[PDB]
């Protein structure tokens, strides 16, 4: 759930 | 952390706290004086150090009791209690290891799992490891179901997973250990291209970023401080919050100029009444002298009337004049201010075109993380998996990720072809009918004490069932299936003869033209050892670029390079590979996602395993007979693969303590 | 407790722009036409005051008068008292006029004389007709  | 606590944080346990899942194993302990919970809490983390130390070997319970020292190597049935909780629930000894005591060649029960994905594969070893009869039935022609690894010549690209989230208490962290899996970092510098194919500067880049991140906080905050989480009876997505936060910035935008332009004509204003009083003020100033002169104009000696009214005149020309002049003071004064308004105006707008086109590409990247649209995911929950993050570079796996699930899949009975198509339980065994998936009329049927599906949501979610369950599944297991989301993304393969984008670039993005087609090839990857670049298609253009052949798809590709590199340094690609997940039948979809109206309490749902009736009535209620694993049943770490591992080691624990019956709880 | 700083989130407002489908669009018009309305609403108060601007042209530089110096005296030549007189009709008891229409009489030299000829100049009387008007 955010990646990078 | 390092030293024993290493351990207990790198197997996602507190080092000095007995867990839930702990106590239920030892409540004398747990129950007891502080000081017996420190002596378990050591020889739990020491022997969780053990292992980890060394993961290519078993941990027996005579080299671990070894290795203690006193007072802690004293109870003997205390190490041997922890030694054996830790080896069941695969939290020691699970993976590729080398035996040291060889299974017994008589084994105990029997147990069919379904598929032969990663999380199947997983508890599978581990029944096995547990001296159980298990065989795996999978659909495929191939083990790793959703690790997909792309394999011609010397190209290789997974389709599915291919990234491994941070080695900082990861199981995958052990398990790369014990198998090679050549492992690369991923710098995180990524440039974003316009549609135009012109690099994004650096002020837009890091400017819409902040923004981005600062929208979504507004998000969190309409959900959590404001209880903005139910709209018209429907539950608020993500997507729809992000509008009302869009808007609300638009109309603050707004309701700024006007009490600005506000300040002006108030101002304005102010001037022309100043501008009113100092014309007719000039008008009893010119009146004024007609009158002064006139007076003067009576030459001297005059009678002292006469002089009085020149002086009269003269003074309240001079107090007229006072007046005037402080007048054109206070105007001065307005000018300036009005000047100043004027050339010093707030934001004109909240997002350029151009500046939200950008954002937009933010917004793919979202899409691609959680797999699904972001107007499904729940505005509450869609993130309620952030606190149990890995710490630590995301990596890649330069030689396919599908290395692990085949290594995994070592050494077990797995019926490849085989697509069960009823599972039918009940309180004596189980029976699963399979049939051939190349001449699907030869038909199967395995009997056997416990099934644990790991069947794909997707499949579970197919309507018509592409799999019956008899008896059906209980209404509180099929409505948690419906909730659920399960989503799409999907990957495009494109092997060239040289190198052409930038070596030291991992990853680089191309920028949408619409809202519409904000996920449609919207990112790009280098990663690997050969010139292979990957193309990530998300959101809502997953969904309709399985509807498109693979030259039109490349096509676009092409353009989009092409235009970001000059039109003479793109050649046509030897090998062009594209994904259909959505479109393939033993996943109808990529992976998991917490859509609106579900919450995390589903994916536990998802996991309780099912108990049948009982058979002849009036007998006492049976054993749990079906269970499920995979990645939408591990609540804390779904949508990946090291939660899929979790979940088969899960139910492997789970499944043998019913029929190998857990003497570790005395 | 509190949003990310600059984002602007309010109940009221969040609820105004939920309240139904395009009750968004609508709030964002009110606003995009409050703004015209308030635009024009300037350049014709810009426009009026650039009026009365041509009107000043020049000033009141020709109607100006010139400064009077004059270093202020002691003694009543009987021409000031009677400047004095027909002073205190006219500008009642603004003294500070009174003594400016003289020109050389301290504005306490003025007051003083209110009370030493009071008699024999009725002042009262006289104050009282320029209350009578």
């Amino acid at each position: 759930p955010r990646s990078f | 952390p390092s030293g024993v606590e290493g351990a207990a944080f790198q197997s996602r346990l507190p080092h000095d706290r007995m867990t839930s899942q702990e106590a239920a194993c030892f409540p004398d302990i747990i129950s007891g004086p502080q000081q017996t919970q420190k002596v378990f809490l050591f020889i739990r983390n020491r022997t969780l150090q053990l292992w980890l130390d060394n993961p290519k070997i078993q941990l027996t319970f005579e080299a671990t009791l070894q290795q203690l020292e006193a007072p802690y190597n004293s109870d003997t049935v205390l190490v041997h209690r922890v030694h054996s909780y830790l080896e069941r629930h695969g939290l020691i000894n699970f993976g590729i290891y080398k035996r040291i005591k060889p299974l017994p060649t008589k084994k105990t029960g029997k147990v069919i799992i379904i598929g032969s994905g990663v999380s199947g594969l997983a508890a599978a070893r581990q029944l096995q490891s547990f001296g159980m009869d298990v065989t795996l039935l999978e659909a495929r022609d191939r083990v790793g179901g959703r690790v997909a690894t792309f394999r011609k010549g010397n190209y290789v690209a997974d389709l599915g997973a291919m990234v491994v989230t941070g080695l900082g208490g990861n199981p995958m962290a052990v398990v790369s250990k014990q198998v090679n899996m050549e492992l690369a970092k991923i710098k995180q510098k990524c440039p974003l291209y316009e549609a135009n194919g012109q690099a994004v500067p650096k002020e837009k880049d890091e400017m819409v970023e902040q923004e981005f991140n600062r929208l979504l906080e507004a998000t969190s905050y309409l959900s959590h401080q404001l209880d903005f989480n139910v709209l018209n009876n429907k539950p608020v997505s993500l997507g729809q919050a992000l509008e009302v936060v869009i808007q609300l910035q638009e109309k603050h935008v707004k309701d700024e100029q006007i009490e600005h332009w506000k300040k002006i004509v108030k101002t304005q204003e102010e001037l022309k009444e100043l501008l009113n009083k100092m014309v007719n003020l000039k008008e009893k100033i010119k009146e004024l002298h007609q009158q002064y002169k006139e007076a003067s104009e009576v030459k001297p000696p005059r009678d002292i009337t006469a002089e009085f009214l020149v002086k009269s005149k003269h003074r309240d020309l001079t107090a007229l004049c006072k007046e005037y002049d402080e007048l054109a003071e206070t105007q001065g004064k307005l000018e300036e201010k009005l000047q100043e308004l004027e050339a010093n105006p707030p934001s004109d707008v909240y997002l350029s075109s151009r500046d939200r086109q950008i954002l937009d590409w933010h917004f793919a990247n979202l899409e691609f993380a959680n797999a699904t649209p972001l107007s499904t995911l729940s505005l509450k929950h869609w993130d309620q998996d952030d606190d149990f993050e890995f710490t630590g570079s995301h990596l890649t796996v330069r030689n396919g990720y599908s290395c692990v699930p085949v290594a995994l899949a070592e050494g077990l009975d797995i019926k490849l072809n085989t697509a069960v198509r009823q599972v039918r339980y009940t309180a004596s065994g189980c029976e699963v009918i399979a049939v051939n998936t190349r001449s699907t009329s030869q038909t199967f049927i395995y009997k056997c004490d416990a099934v644990l599906c790991t069947l794909p949501l997707g499949v579970l979610k197919q309507q018509p069932p592409a799999v019956q369950f008899v008896p059906p599944l209980p209404e509180w297991k099929t409505s948690a299936v419906q909730r659920m989301g399960f989503g799409n993304l999907n990957k495009v393969v494109l092997c060239f003869d040289r190198v052409f984008w930038d070596p030291s670039v991992n990853l680089f993005g191309h920028v949408g033209s619409t809202t519409a087609s904000r996920g449609e090839l919207f990112l790009f990857w280098n990663l690997y050892k050969a010139p292979i670049l990957l193309a990530l298609v998300a959101g809502e253009a997953a969904g309709i670029m399985e509807n498109i052949s693979d030259d039109v798809i490349v096509g676009r590709c092409l353009a989009i390079l092409k235009g970001i590199f000059g039109s003479s340094a793109v050649p046509q690609p030897k090998e062009t590979v594209v994904s259909r997940w959505r479109a393939d039948p033993w996943a109808r979809g990529s992976y998991s996602y917490v859509a609106a109206g579900s919450s995390g309490n589903d994916y536990d749902l998802m996991a309780q395993p099912i108990t049948p009736g009982p058979s002849i009535p009036g007998a006492p209620q049976p054993i749990p007979r079906l269970f499920f694993a995979g990645e939408h049943t591990i609540r804390n770490y779904p949508a990946t693969v090291h939660g899929a591992l979790l979940s088969g080691l899960r139910e492997a624990g789970r499944i043998a303590d019913q029929f190998l019956g857990a003497m570790y709880t005395l | 407790r509190k949003p990310p700083k600059g984002m602007f989130l309010s109940q009221e407002d969040v609820e105004a722009v939920s309240a139904n489908a395009t009750a968004a669009t609508t709030v964002l018009r009110q606003l995009d036409m409050e703004l015209v309305s308030v635009k024009r609403q300037i350049q014709n108060i810009k426009q009026t005051n650039s009026a009365l601007k041509e009107k000043l042209d020049g000033g009141i530089e020709p109607y100006r008068l010139p400064e009077v110096i004059q270093k202020c005296n002691a003694r009543w030549t009987t021409e000031e008292q009677l400047l004095a007189v027909q002073a205190i009709r006219k500008y009642g008891r603004d003294f500070q006029a009174i003594s400016d229409v003289i020109g050389n009489k301290s504005v306490v030299q003025v007051k003083n004389f209110f009370v030493n000829y009071r008699r024999r100049f009725n002042i009262d009387e006289v104050l009282q007709e320029w209350e009578a008007e």
